[PDB]
RNA sequence: ACAAUCUUCUCAUGAGGUGUUGAACGAAAAUUUAAAUUUAGUUUGAAAUCGAUUGGUGAAAUUUUACCACUUUGU
């Protein structure tokens, strides 16, 4: 449709607002919050606003948030924090409680095997694809993801960016399970 | 209330016609939550299914348990009437369905309240699976008192609930959900002290 | 979508805090190295009829930064 001039200015203001927060938080504020209580999170994307800063665009892609509500098993450590804080305005990070991960895997589990949404319905699919990864079933997937097993990164690659379609632009902790409960 | 009274002249008619409602509730207890369905409705259906399983466990009304391809078929005798329910497996798989589910949930709640009153249990029960739902008071011996255990490959909680329903004490791994070791594979090594490798078919055959 | 993260302080006792519409008028000093910054000041409607500084830096896939600024642009 016909875009009105106010929308273009609103994009510029948000961009300048987005650019500023990025400049403060990253440069001269290298200190990071280091999320804890797990080795695995369930980050989701609230809304990637149009015309992102080019820094932002891969942060969704690399940690697998290329689409909205993409809940992914990410290795919880200091390393993800700065990248997530780069993308923190558009994401919610929270802990995948065992029930939430199991419930997600049991019903909404569509693991991105070969980059496609492959349902985790059959425990053999987890067993066959993750035989060397020690994940043998949906319950074992939770042990390898929610409990972040030895091959959690491989399990996460086996897993998918679960679209937990519904959110605050930051910490959730157990609130990711709340979204997962509604999503799954 | 009035619709259920007209549809079911007596509790015997409701019990005989609750097989479809029980099957629908069990199927919806593990179905994904979408726009067509409601999260609260799914939670209510799961609570009704848990209450029905707990009531069957206390009354030991379960008679047969068959491991079918579609799911677990449980046949129970309540007030003489035979009730058959199908429990689908936990696998990653509309207005009329929602209306039928709502009617089934209302019928299940009324049946659970009547069963709890007859057995003396409080309705609704206070709310780990069935462990959260406390049955506070207000084969029939398939595994008797054998303290069976389940690893993180068998139905675990489903095996525990099915055994506890008829006559058993099957276990469940903490993530998944001694005298026996329930596992998908034989897993002789996984069979712990006392826990002998328990194939689900063997337990189902003994129950049936 | 004329909506969004420009700072209730922070640490440590000191240090910081990252941030300013445009235009017009105007001292008189300094260093830095004429432009470059500071630099008495100012005036006005979020005012508006050329005048552009004109390099660098990356950072993607050479045109693209309409702030990317040397500490110099896609994790």
């Amino acid at each position: 449709t016909f875009k009105r001039a106010e929308t273009f200015i609103n994009n510029y203001r948000q961009r300048e607002r987005e650019r500023i927060r990025l400049n403060r938080s990253a440069k001269n504020k290298g200190d990071i919050f280091v999320p804890d209580e797990t080795k695995l999170l369930f980050v989701i994307r609230i809304a990637g606003v149009k015309n992102m800063p080019p820094k932002i665009r891969k942060v969704l892609r690399l940690l697998r948030l290329s689409r909205i509500n993409n809940a992914v098993f990410v290795r919880n450590n200091k390393a993800v924090a700065q990248m997530l804080r780069i993308v923190e305005p558009y994401v919610m990070y929270g802990i995948p409680n065992l029930h939430s991960v199991r419930e997600l895997i049991y019903k909404r589990g569509f693991g991105k095997i070969n980059g496609q949404r492959i349902a985790l319905s059959d425990n053999a699919l987890i067993e066959e694809a993750l035989g060397k990864y020690d994940v043998i079933s949906i319950e074992d997937i939770i042990h390898e993801i929610y409990n972040v097993g030895s091959h959690f990164k491989e399990v996460t690659k086996f897993l998918w960016p679960f679209t937990l379609t519904p959110r605050k632009a930051g910490y959730c902790g157990e609130e990711i399970n709340e979204l997962i409960k509604k999503q799954v | 209330d009035h619709i259920i009274k007209e549809r079911y002249p007596t509790f015997h008619d409701a019990l005989k016609d609750i097989d479809d409602a029980l099957s629908m509730l069990f199927l919806f207890s593990t179905m994904p939550v979408t726009d067509k369905i409601g999260a609260a409705t799914v939670a209510n259906c799961e609570r009704l299914c848990a209450e029905f399983q707990h009531y069957v466990i206390r009354s030991n009304s379960l008679r047969k348990a068959f491991l079918s391809i579609k799911g677990i078929y449980y046949q129970a005798e309540i007030f003489g009437e035979q009730i058959t329910w199908i429990v689908p497996y936990k696998f990653a798989q509309f207005r009329i369905m929602h209306t039928f589910l709502e009617f089934y949930q209302a019928l299940m709640g009324f049946v659970n309240f009547k069963l709890y009153n007859t057995l003396g249990l409080r309705y609704p029960p206070k709310i780990a699976g069935l462990a959260a739902y406390e049955l506070e008071e207000s084969n029939t011996s398939l595994f008797s008192n054998f303290t069976f255990f389940l690893s993180r490959e068998v139905p675990r909680f489903s095996l525990e609930f099915v055994i506890r329903a008829f006559g058993g004490k099957v276990g469940w791994d903490p993530i998944l959900g001694i005298t026996h070791h329930i596992c998908d594979r034989p897993h002789i090594s996984q069979k712990y002290e006392g826990r002998i490798y328990i194939q689900p078919q063997w337990v189902y055959d003994s129950i049936n």
